[PDB]
């Protein structure tokens, strides 16, 4: 459940950081080609919980 | 309240409140079910009566 839902969450952030690191660093000489970096941020976090 | 665009509202079960819920619901059953159990004694004693 939510425990779950923040457990895999965090995983895709963490597999799409993995992935904009090696697109980066194999981009690496490209000219033409800019550093990019991948932000994260929170859910919609909204209350009916108490 | 605002909505959400490719997020969802996950059902407010926690799974635990109600396999609890089913512990005492059972409970609660088999108690009521001795009770009846007792009606019988009762009834077949005055059954015994005769």
């Amino acid at each position: 459940s939510s425990l779950i839902n923040h457990a895999m969450s965090g995983l895709n952030a963490a597999q799409a950081a993995l992935n904009t690191v090696s697109n980066n660093i194999n981009n690496y000489n490209v000219a033409g080609y800019t550093r990019q970096t991948t932000i994260l941020a929170q859910a919609n976090s909204t209350l009916g919980a108490g | 309240g605002k909505l959400t665009n490719g997020a969802l509202e996950a059902s407010n079960v926690d799974l635990s409140k109600e396999l609890v819920n089913m512990i005492v619901a059972q409970r609660n059953y088999q108690s009521n079910a001795q009770t009846i159990k007792t009606q019988d004694q009762i009834l077949n004693t005055l059954v015994n009566l005769r």
